[PDB]
């Protein structure tokens, strides 16, 4: 399978949180969820195993 | 996980996968001896088995996964053998002519 | 029925089981005595998962200890003295007298 690759911005590969409590989207979708308990930041749950699990917690 | 993923979706409605899921991961972590793919492929062929004798024949086995050297069966020029899930209960032989 | 596995969605949910609902299969813990009248494998399977999976884990542990205690009563064996440790609260918040 050949993959061809020409557009450097890949801002839709990059998911952040930053500041008070600012979360961007793997998609682009920037809002502010004030939440201080224990949170999936992203994971594989498309498929039977998984291969990542992320998850983040505020104070 | 291929035993819980989308390779065997049909079968689990009619095979349970719960107790071969757990004989697969026992023996993968049981077989440290030496040739834990078979042991792999033994455990995942049991359930295959389970799901072909009640009529659903899934094809699971990849290059990558449990593969079959079905060609090393075909004679110098020829192209016969094949893989079957179902496999082939009256195919025609001379003792069953 | 999805195969689900609640324990490993949380690393201190795992851990709280394993260390709390492991008394069941103990030979020498306050279960101990109830091994051979009482199998703890399906027990310690229902623990381990309510634990994981229920958010008052504390409460879905003491259900599974006491469904095993109950059994092990309607065999003719008693395990006093089981709630030290966790599983005590119900033992002091009751009624005055």
């Amino acid at each position: 399978p050949v993959v061809r690759a020409s557009n450097p911005a890949h801002n839709g590969r990059v998911c952040s949180t930053w500041g008070s409590f600012h979360y961007k989207t793997f998609d682009g979708d920037v809002f502010r969820f004030p939440g201080l308990c224990n949170y999936v930041f992203s994971e594989h749950c498309g498929a039977a195993y998984e291969d990542f699990n992320i998850q983040l917690r505020r104070s | 996980s291929i035993l819980h993923g989308p390779t065997f979706a049909a079968c689990h409605a009619h095979v349970e996968p719960a107790r071969y899921y757990e004989a697969c991961v026992n023996d993968a972590c049981a077989c440290d001896s030496g040739g834990d793919c078979e042991c792999f492929c033994t455990a995942v062929a049991a359930y295959a088995q389970a799901c072909h004798e009640v009529g659903l024949c899934v094809s699971w086995r990849t290059p990558s996964i449990c593969p079959l050297f079905c060609d090393y069966y075909n004679p110098e020029g020829q192209c016969e053998w094949h893989y079957q899930p179902c496999g082939v209960p009256c195919l025609r032989t001379c003792r069953n002519p | 029925n999805s195969f689900e596995d609640p324990c490993s969605l949380s690393v201190e949910n795992e851990k709280y089981a394993q260390h709390w609902c492991s008394q069941l299969t103990d030979a020498d813990g306050p279960f101990g005595r109830c091994h051979a009248a009482v199998k703890p494998g399906t027990y310690y399977s229902n623990c381990m998962f309510d634990t994981c999976n229920c958010e008052r884990s504390e409460d879905c542990l003491c259900a599974a200890l006491s469904s095993y205690v109950h059994a092990c009563a309607a065999k003719g064996v008693q395990l006093g003295g089981w709630r030290d440790g966790v599983c005590t609260k119900p033992m002091t918040t009751c009624p005055k007298s």
